[PDB]
């Protein structure tokens, strides 16, 4: 029953229009029943188990079309199906890898606190196995180490782990946080770290990242003549400001009487 | 004429002021300082003055410094801060 | 000092035109400039070199405070 949603599984979605039709039929499934208003009627929850599989493939389509807001809605919905108590829910091969894909996605949106929250989210998966889950946890160790040093290793770690679209997102989320350092003439080459943005000693491809918006991100002084960083410094003129702070604290000690 | 800021000036300006060579002014500023008509503090880093007591024979122009350029305007600022002390501790004033 | 001291200085600042208009003279009574210059023992503007001393008055203010 509820075909087309499960009907196109063999032809996943070569056409983006098929994904749009799938969304409309999924909306009709929402018309039939809410995602999980209550834990009662486990048979309706069994129908939702079929829905989980179509959503899991649908999330892969969202990554294939690089959807962000729709993917966010689908990812939250997939997490809610895992949220459902549904003890009857069977182990899903799609579920294990996609939770790992979600862990990689958290790195893409720079939700570092959430990334550890996801590492916590599957303690039994993390244990030692779940190689799909393992690649983002290894990437997390690399990320605190600085993804730039091991980014080449991370890129070649798996040619295909069902993360082929996700590794493209990982290339998109290459860290440029190393930008707060001297570069261009003063450092000249930062290719030694191996991050894609600072990779390449001086060619136009390196120049495109290096001289983007004039200089990498583009705010602040030009890196070639940059004084190491913003170099804001501090002064003892604040004593007058501290005198203003002194008025408030001292008056209060007297105010108490 | 200049209190602080512009009062501090380069040795070369004093060299022009004493109509003497800049190398000579290193020797010359000391002679001018020696007269010590007015007690002050003098730094020879740039021969900047930033000195203490001075007696002007008369004030320049219409005493523009004496108006909101220096005096009066600062006094207006103080009373607003005095009001801030009152606001900070109105109950204590009683 | 904030208001009454300002008021006497304000009378002289008004006098720059008002002393010309009705006062004996803005440029008169040596002490008008001489005493004011004595009051301006501190420079009155910009660098000042008083609370901006840093190594001097500022460092001492912290030790005593």
């Amino acid at each position: 029953m509820y075909e087309q949603l499960k009907g196109e599984w063999n032809r996943k979605s070569p056409n983006l229009s098929k994904c749009g039709e799938e969304l409309g039929r999924l909306k009709l499934v929402l018309l039939e029943l809410n995602f999980l208003p209550t834990t009662g009627t486990k048979l309706t929850k069994q129908q939702l188990i079929l829905a989980r599989d179509i959503l899991e493939i649908g999330a892969q389509w969202s990554i294939l079309r690089k959807d962000i807001p729709s993917f966010e809605r689908y990812m939250a919905q997939l997490k809610c199906y895992y949220f459902d108590y549904k003890e009857q829910l069977p182990e899903s091969a799609y579920m294990h890898q996609l939770l790992g894909l979600n862990l990689l996605f958290l790195l893409s949106q720079n939700r570092v606190a959430e990334f550890h929250t996801e590492l916590e989210r599957l303690p039994a998966k993390d244990i030692q196995t779940n190689v799909y889950i393992k690649h983002p946890v290894s990437l997390e160790q690399y990320l605190m180490e600085g993804s730039y040093n091991k980014v080449f290793l991370a890129k070649g770690n798996i040619p295909a782990e069902s993360y082929t679209f996700f590794i493209d997102i990982l290339l998109d989320t290459i860290r440029d946080e190393i930008a707060g350092c001297i570069e261009k003439a003063y450092e000249k080459i930062l290719f030694t770290e191996a991050t894609r943005i600072l990779f390449f000693n001086t060619p136009k491809k390196m120049t495109d990242y290096a001289k983007k918006r004039g200089w990498v991100l583009g705010p602040n002084n030009y890196y070639s003549f940059a004084s190491q960083q913003q170099k804001p410094e501090d002064t003892t003129i604040p004593s007058t400001e501290l005198a203003k702070q002194v008025i408030e604290y001292a008056r209060q000690l007297e105010m108490i009487v | 004429t200049r209190p602080a800021n512009h009062r501090q000036l380069t040795f070369e300006e004093i060299a022009k002021s004493a109509k003497i060579t800049v190398n000579e002014v290193e020797l010359l500023v000391m002679k001018a300082l020696s007269v010590g008509l007015v007690k002050g503090s003098i730094d020879e880093v740039d021969k900047r003055v930033h000195m203490t007591w001075v007696q002007p024979r008369v004030l320049d122009l219409q005493q523009i410094k004496g108006m909101k350029d220096r005096l009066e305007f600062w006094c207006t600022d103080v009373k607003s801060m005095e009001m801030l002390v009152e606001h900070q501790a109105h109950d204590i004033l009683t | 000092h904030g208001l009454k001291g300002l008021n006497s200085k304000l009378l002289d600042i008004r006098s720059y035109l008002e002393k010309v208009a009705t006062g004996k003279l803005p440029i008169n009574h040596q002490i008008i400039y001489q005493l004011q210059d004595v009051f301006n023992l501190l420079p009155d503007v910009s660098l000042q070199e008083f609370v901006k001393a840093f190594y001097l008055k500022t460092n001492d203010q912290m030790v005593v405070v």
